[PDB]
């Protein structure tokens, strides 16, 4: 996360954080219940072996903060690093995730009252422990940041990629605020009267805050049906 | 003749135009209260809120 601030206690719950063998996170999660955590389909080749922590705020300092192995990945069949489309997976844990302090699923919204509701909201929220500037660190903190929703239109000029309608938009021009590297896979979500919903995965940028470039997020609208027999 | 349009029809959360009148409801963890609008939570750690 580039810009926006640490998360204070409790305000970021649905957080996970996917951590490769040598122990570092490399991607974000976001809590769909007990078994089951919404990640970014492209996350997973760039691991073959990796575990979910969940609870954690601060990676410098070591309670509450647990890990959970990996039972099943369910990747998005026409998910593809040629364009990024369908990008989106789920995870089912082999133990069950305890809410608590820090850990909290977010919820899932009807398809249709999103679209009308959520995505016309003028921001959302996302957050992570990636990258703190395009070339700097992974943060030990967890961070979150206000996005601006962008426009369609507005964000297909400013892409030098094909933005397909599984993708959105948010984030701003110039403002040096953006998700980064090792934010992708984690939660865009949106308040509605002091209830979060997932609205979109952190997905891809040309860089983090680029001048004329955005966030680019998976569209969770799109395959509400899918997470849903994903997790069943 | 009730919308969603207008303070989200009074719902919670989900709302729906249902028959020219409005039909609230609400993910998972939570049910719908007797007044129609608001989502009760279930459990100490509905969905979508913050552990504060
Ligand atoms: O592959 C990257 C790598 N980057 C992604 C990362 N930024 C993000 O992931 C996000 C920014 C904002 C959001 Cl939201 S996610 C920064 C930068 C990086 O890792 N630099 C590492 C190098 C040391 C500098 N970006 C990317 C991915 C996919 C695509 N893409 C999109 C559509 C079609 C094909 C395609 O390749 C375009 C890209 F520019
Ligand atoms: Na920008």
């Amino acid at each position: 996360i580039v810009g926006g601030q640490e998360c204070k206690d409790g305000e970021c719950p649905w957080q996970a954080l996917l951590i490769n063998e040598e122990n570092e996170g490399f991607c974000g999660g976001t809590i769909l219940s007990e078994f089951y955590i919404l990640t970014a389909a492209h996350c997973l080749y760039q691991a073959k072996r990796f575990k979910v922590r969940v609870g954690d705020r601060n990676t410098e300092q070591e309670g509450g903060e647990a890990v959970h192995e990996v039972e099943v990945v369910i990747k998005h069949n026409r998910f593809t690093k040629e364009t990024y489309d369908f990008d989106i997976a789920v995870l089912r844990l082999k133990t069950p995730i305890t809410f608590r302090m820090n850990v909290a699923p977010a919820c899932l919204p009807e398809r249709d009252w999103a679209e009308s509701t959520l995505m016309t909201q003028k921001t959302g929220i996302v957050s992570g422990f990636g990258r703190t500037h395009e070339k700097g660190e992974q943060s030990t903190r967890l961070k979150m940041l206000e996005v601006p929703y962008v426009d369609r239109n507005s964000c297909k000029l400013s892409s030098s990629f094909i933005i397909t309608q599984n993708m959105f938009c948010a984030g701003y021009d110039t403002k040096q605020e953006d998700a980064c590297q090792g934010d992708s896979g984690g939660p865009h979500v949106t308040r509605f009267k002091d209830t979060y919903f997932v609205t979109g995965i952190v997905s891809w940028g040309e860089g983090c805050a680029r001048k004329g470039k955005y966030g680019i997020y998976t569209k969770v609208t799109a395959f509400l049906k899918w997470i849903d027999r994903s997790m069943k | 003749r009730k919308l969603c349009s207008l303070d989200n029809g009074d719902c919670d959360q989900f709302c729906h135009e249902e028959q020219n009148s409005v039909v609230c409801s609400c993910a998972r963890g939570y049910t719908l209260a007797d007044n129609g609008k608001a989502c009760i939570p279930t459990g100490p750690y509905p969905c979508g809120k913050q552990t504060l």
